[PDB]
């Protein structure tokens, strides 16, 4: 019912490769853009990815740049996320969230510059260790 | 590259009361602001986007306000629900944006 669900993490020694996968249940994967947000112990949020509903566009942030590789399929529903070349510093919780603005709209007639409500959905992240 | 500073991180006060938190911007943002609420052991919610409009479903204490770079969040009559952490969210630059630090209110 309009939820996320998370797999993968664990535990992990660096100089290796994960890919976790956040599973989306009723509402719709083919009509929104997702993100990735991490949340290292004793800090805040930080936003790490954004992927376009239709992959048309891609963005990281520049902490995890180059060494992450984003992507979704709709027909399974499913937005993975593939981790490389880990850093000590990279221990912490992941979490998937959906935009709260359709896609195709987004820049038409449905422009986020007056119209962009944040994020309505969040899942519940899981947590990695390096 | 634009990055906003809450202030305090940590302030404990007594449910029944007002209290307002402040979170401003290195550069001058406009009205691309979002305030997030997050609860533990449950999803995090969006209270306010364009910096000054409720979401729907959210109760009628919480309002927020301010344009340019100095953005504000008020609470009227904090009750037991209203424990939380609190994040100020920019999208300048959308898709692309970042976030606060946030600010863990408690009890005296
Ligand atoms: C101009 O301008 C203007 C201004 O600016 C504008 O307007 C705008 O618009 C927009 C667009 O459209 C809009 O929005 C929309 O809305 C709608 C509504 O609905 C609903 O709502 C509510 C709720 O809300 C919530 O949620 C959501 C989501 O869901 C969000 O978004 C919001 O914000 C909120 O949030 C929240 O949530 C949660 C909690 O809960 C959390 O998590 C978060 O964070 C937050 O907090 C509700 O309430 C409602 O209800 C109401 O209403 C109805 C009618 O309508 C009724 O019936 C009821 O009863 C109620 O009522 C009440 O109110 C009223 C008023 O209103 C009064 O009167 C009464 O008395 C009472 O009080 C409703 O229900 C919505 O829907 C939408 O959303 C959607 O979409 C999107 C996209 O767009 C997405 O994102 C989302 O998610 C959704 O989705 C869905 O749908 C789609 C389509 O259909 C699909 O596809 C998908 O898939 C989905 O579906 C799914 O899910 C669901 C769920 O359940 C289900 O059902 C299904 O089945 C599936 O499963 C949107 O949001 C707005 O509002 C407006 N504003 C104003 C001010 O108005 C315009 O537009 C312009 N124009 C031009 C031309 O330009
Ligand atoms: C009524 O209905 C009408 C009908 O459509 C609506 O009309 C719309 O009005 C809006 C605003 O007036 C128009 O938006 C403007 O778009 C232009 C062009 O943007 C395109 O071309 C540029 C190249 O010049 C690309 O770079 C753009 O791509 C960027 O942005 C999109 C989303 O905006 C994003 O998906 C891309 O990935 C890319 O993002 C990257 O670059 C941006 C910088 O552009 C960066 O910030 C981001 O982080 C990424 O790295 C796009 O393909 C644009 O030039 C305009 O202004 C922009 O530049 C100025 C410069 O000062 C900035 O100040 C401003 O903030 C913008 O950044 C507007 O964005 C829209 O096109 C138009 N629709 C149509 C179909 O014409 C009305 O809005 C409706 N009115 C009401 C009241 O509802
Ligand atoms: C409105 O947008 C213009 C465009 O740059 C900006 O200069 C101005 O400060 C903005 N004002 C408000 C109140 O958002």
């Amino acid at each position: 019912q309009m939820q996320l669900v998370e797999s993968g993490g664990g535990v992990v020694q660096p100089g290796r490769s994960l890919r976790l996968s956040c599973a989306a249940s009723r509402f719709d994967f083919n009509r929104f853009g997702m993100h990735w947000v991490r949340q290292a112990p004793g800090k805040g949020l930080e936003w790490v990815a954004y992927m376009s509903y239709d992959g048309g566009d891609r963005y990281y942030a520049d902490s995890v740049k180059g060494r992450f590789t984003i992507s979704r399929d709709n027909s399974k529903s499913t937005l993975h996320l593939q981790m490389d070349s880990l850093r000590p510093e990279d221990t912490a919780v992941y979490y998937c969230a959906k935009d709260d603005i359709l896609g195709d709209c987004s820049t038409s007639h449905c422009y986020w510059g007056y119209y962009y409500q944040g994020m309505d959905v969040w899942g519940h992240g899981t947590t990695v260790t390096v | 590259e634009i990055v906003m500073t809450q202030s305090p991180d940590t302030l404990s006060v007594s449910p029944g009361e007002r209290v307002t938190l402040s979170c401003r911007a290195s550069q001058s943002v406009g009205s691309n602001l979002v305030w997030y609420q997050q609860k533990p052991g449950q999803s995090t919610r969006v209270l306010i986007y364009g910096a000054s409009t409720r979401a729907a479903t959210v109760p009628a204490r919480f309002s927020g306000g301010g344009s340019g770079t100095e953005f504000t969040l008020t609470i009227s009559s904090v009750q037991s629900e209203d424990f939380a952490v609190y994040y100020c969210y920019h999208y300048n630059n959308w898709p692309r944006g970042s976030f606060g630090q946030g600010t863990k209110l408690e009890i005296k």
